């Protein structure tokens, strides 16, 4: 598939994994983040079955399977499964390995640093890379987007970081992380879907909802007179079709989920916002930086693909700004794979060849090598 | 155009772009190597005495320093200028440049390569 | 278009002719007498594909040169013929930039005319005056009479 | 720096031949490091060429 | 590169430096008398980046740096920075390289030995001039002012000169080193800024509060009414805008900076003022010279800009001074460049063509000439 040692690059979430090679400006594949197991008890033999499922298999197979996802809010928390899933992006899919070729992990600038360690462990041991590098989210957003400089909401599926950069520095003094993400926003869809007669528990179901957010939801650039319709009228009903034939008729509920973003109180979270937040990580920067943040608000990871959302933005961070200035927004089609995109310009810049770790470096310091070689 | 006429020109023209270069070049090293036989001279020798010898050696020796000192002082501006190309040239290059890498497609793998890949062994004159 | 005439001179036509065979065998989707965008579509789901949607919706509308605005047959032939790699020296930076030292024999870093007049006349090959007004056009970008380099270099940049 | 810029000098016991070999010695790598001088100059020259490149560019930056 | 093997001059002081070339009627570029640093981690890789930015380069770039000024009232104690800040008015704003040229500077004769000794020596072993000079602040603010007699009140950034001159000749008995500065007028401002909910304590809100000052304060011929105004009506008010949008608006702080020079106290000073100390400056000075310097106040340097400051001189002054006599205040608009346009003035004249230290008196004699040599 590959004729040169390139970097490959992995984009490791609590939803799906983006990967593909370096040099490439969108994965070769998706990897959901799912190890699924049957959940009853076979009956007939020579039916070939697996002792467990990864990645797409698992979702194919989905319909006895109990589905279960490694990571949580960034952090892997199974790593065995981690491991079933990145062998078979690598040697069945992607049809490149860290063994042949170095690796470029994606990660947000406060995730505990013990996930680095043992990320880096994995890579080094079991897939026997010869080099890594452990890249921040919002870098490779930066890169992705064209800019050294702005505020990157990297919407991730278990967390949101929101971290200013400055001429290519950080500002983490103005890091306001937010428990939020697009695995929240589908908790509270299929919560008002539950209250609407379509209850969503099981596995298959779950999965449902998921796509039902990703399909049918979008934000707004104003909430309240999109429900005052919504809310009064059927013309702004979607059905939605159903694995067995049935459909699924959602009204204001398809606004209400993405709301979330810009009212966290929606899943119990103290918590004003995302707008609120990126006004934040501008606002408590110096004067000198703040017009040059205020003119880059940089829209990245997931959930950004609703409807609406670059204007909702705008215009939150207008009204919470200062006047005269000129707020302005980066929402750009690399949308969900930007943080995947950066990291392969990343690895593949000529300024970067002299910032990967080496397994000469790493056996000799052992995997905490990641907290002084990476950041 | 039909221009297997531009072609050819295209070739020649980088050709005679860096043959000027080169001609330029031509005229710079003859005066180095000239220069360099002359700033030091191969010098005489024969009956001469003794003490105007230790006085050579000690003079063509801080000749050495000497040289040295200023050689190494066109280096140090050459380099202060060298670094001003890794500037001027990086940092306008920021005012200027970085795309250059442009959308750095790998599709644009070896192409002949996935086509052979793709194709077989029809592909032999070429 | 010159690089089609050149590309000719290397080899014959007979081989153009078994090409047409392997055509026939191929030329199986045309929706205009062209190949354009759902033509594009069409014959590469014929295996269930499309080029990097970069170089798709590039043949599309930019590629076009001319005003085609489409892929036309002859675009969707374009890419799939210089698909086999065999450009020369595409000569570039520091090739360029030493060249530029006569070009801007002004010793300025930026051209004057006939620096370029002689390196044209002095090449190996013809010098329309023609080209010469294309490569006013061009190698100034400022096209103020006088190139800094890298004008003069995407002027120059990539070619034999 | 300066006290050092020159090499060994060794013509106080030995014979006429080593004596040669000094001078003649620091000669040549003089010799060297007046084409060094040249040839850093010649840089220099195409150095300031590109750089009137350079600071055209940044005019046209600034 | 130029038509004449001229003079370059430049004048440093401790808030801006002025430069261009002798003969000519303005420097060509002003500078910043700052270095500017980097106070935050790198995040980003191919960023290019200097340890260092200097002049306008340190302004522009001061969102992420701390500006620091080589020259603590008058006296540089920084020398490789200023090193780098000639470098660039010489090659990049001038495009004039020193080897080829005499070069200028200036100081006030009450500087403490070290700034003449390492202007000299940068000039010589850095820059290879061929030939050097430093110069009086008093001698080039007569001769761009049309003077060979008067007091020059230099009131800029760093230190208040005050030297009188007569005839051409100093009068250094009289001359009175003041520490009362636009500088301190600055730190002033930012402290009663604060007052009024506006705190400014970084380097970048330095910056901001001298550019207040410099736009929006002056200093009134009359204080005490027009503060019983100022500090009772927002009529009198101004607005400022700050960098990031906002807005402050001043009112009797306006002149209460400034009035700083009347009123030394305000900053902890124990002084009688710049008009007191020019008064005695004149007192000081035999009977016969008395009346000439009073006729004679000659306004340079900085904050000599401020609305109100030569009928606040000239009414301080007349207070102070004898009856009959007519006290009088001369202020060209060569102010603040008025050290520059002497030094232009100063390095052409052939009375002066003498004066010059050149790149052979400096090595026999090495950089304590300059006490044989300048003055």
């Amino acid at each position: 598939d590959e004729d040169e040692t390139t970097a490959l690059v992995c984009d490791n979430g609590s939803g799906l994994v983006k990967a593909g090679f370096a040099g490439d400006d969108a994965p070769r594949a998706v990897f959901p983040s799912i190890v699924g197991r049957p959940r009853h008890q076979g009956v007939m033999v020579g039916m070939g079955q697996k002792d467990s499922y990864v990645g797409d298999e698992a979702q194919s197979k989905r319909g006895i399977l109990t589905l279960k996802y490694p990571i949580e809010h960034g952090i892997i928390t199974n790593w065995d499964d981690m491991e079933k899933i990145w062998h078979h992006t690598f040697y069945n899919e992607l049809r490149v390995a860290p063994e042949e070729h170095p690796t470029l992990l994606t990660e947000a600038p406060l995730n505990p640093k013990a996930n680095r360690e043992k990320m880096t462990q994995i890579m080094f041991e079991t897939f026997n890379v010869p080099a890594m590098y452990v890249a921040i989210q919002a870098v490779l957003s930066l890169y992705a987007s064209g800019r050294t400089t702005g505020i990157v909401l990297d919407s991730g599926d278990g967390v949101t970081h929101n971290v200013p950069i400055y001429e290519g520095y950080a500002l983490p003094h103005a890091i306001m992380r937010l428990d939020l993400a697009g695995r929240d926003l589908t908790d509270y869809l299929m919560k008002i879907l539950t209250e609407r007669g379509y209850s969503f528990v099981t596995t298959a179901e779950r999965e449902i909802v998921r796509d039902i957010k990703e399909k049918l939801c979008y934000v707004a650039l104003d909430f309240e007179n999109e429900m005052a319709t919504a809310a009064s009228s059927s013309s702004l009903e979607k059905s939605y079709e159903l694995p067995d034939g049935q459909v699924i008729t959602i009204g204001n509920e398809r606004f209400r989920c993405p709301e979330t973003l810009f009212q966290p109180s929606f899943i119990g979270m103290e918590s004003a916002g995302i707008h609120e937040t990126t006004y934040n990580s501008i606002m408590k920067c110096d004067i000198d930086i703040r017009k040059d943040l205020y003119a880059n608000n940089v829209m990245s990871g997931g959930t950004t693909m609703y409807p609406g959302i670059a204007d909702r933005m705008q215009k939150e961070i207008t009204a919470l700004a200062p006047s005269t200035m000129k707020i302005k927004i980066i929402a750009p089609p690399e949308r969900k794979y930007s943080v995947w995109i950066g990291g392969s310009i990343l690895a593949s810049l000529s300024t970067f060849q002299q910032m990967w770790i080496t397994k000469q470096e790493y056996d000799e310091a052992g995997p905490s090598i990641v907290h002084r070689k990476c950041f | 155009i039909s221009a297997s006429r531009k072609l050819q020109l295209k070739t020649l023209l980088l050709q005679i772009a860096k043959q000027e270069l080169e001609r330029e070049a031509e005229e710079r090293r003859g005066e180095k190597g000239r220069a360099l036989s002359t700033r030091c001279q191969p010098l005489e020798l024969a009956g001469l005495g003794f003490a105007e010898l230790q006085d050579l050696c000690r003079q063509l020796h801080a000749r050495v320093d000497k040289v040295d000192e200023e050689r190494y002082d066109i280096e140090a501006k050459v380099t202060k200028n060298i670094t001003e190309i890794a500037d001027l040239t990086q940092k306008i290059f920021d005012l200027r440049g970085k795309f250059k890498r442009p959308t750095l497609r790998r599709v644009r793998i070896s192409a002949d390569a996935m086509m052979q890949a793709l194709l077989g062994a029809r592909a032999k004159e070429s | 278009d010159d690089i089609y005439k050149a590309a000719v001179e290397q080899l014959t036509e007979e081989q153009k002719n078994e090409f047409k065979a392997a055509f026939d065998i191929f030329v199986l989707g045309a929706e205009d007498g062209c190949i354009s965008t759902k033509e594009l579509g069409k014959v590469m789901r014929m295996l269930g594909q499309n080029p990097t949607p970069e170089e798709l919706q590039e043949m599309i509308d930019e590629v076009d040169e001319d005003g085609s605005g489409t892929v036309d047959f002859d675009e969707f032939l374009v890419m799939m013929v210089r698909c086999m790699k065999d450009d020369s020296k595409g000569k570039s930076e520091e090739e360029l930039s030493d060249l530029f030292r006569m070009f801007d024999k002004n010793a300025d870093g930026y051209i004057d005319l006939d620096e370029l007049k002689i390196m044209l006349q002095a090449t190996g090959e013809t010098i329309t005056e023609d080209d010469i007004e294309e490569l006013m056009k061009d190698g100034d970008k400022n096209n103020d009479g006088r190139i800094d380099y890298d004008e003069f270099l995407e002027f120059m940049k990539g070619v034999e | 720096i300066l006290a050092e810029r020159r090499k060994v000098l060794a013509i106080d016991h030995l014979n006429e031949d080593q004596l040669r070999e000094k001078a003649k010695e620091l000669w040549q790598s003089i010799y060297n490091l007046e084409a060094e001088k040249f040839d850093l100059q010649e840089k220099f020259k195409q150095q300031k060429y590109e750089i009137n490149v350079l600071r055209n560019r940044i005019n046209d930056n600034q």
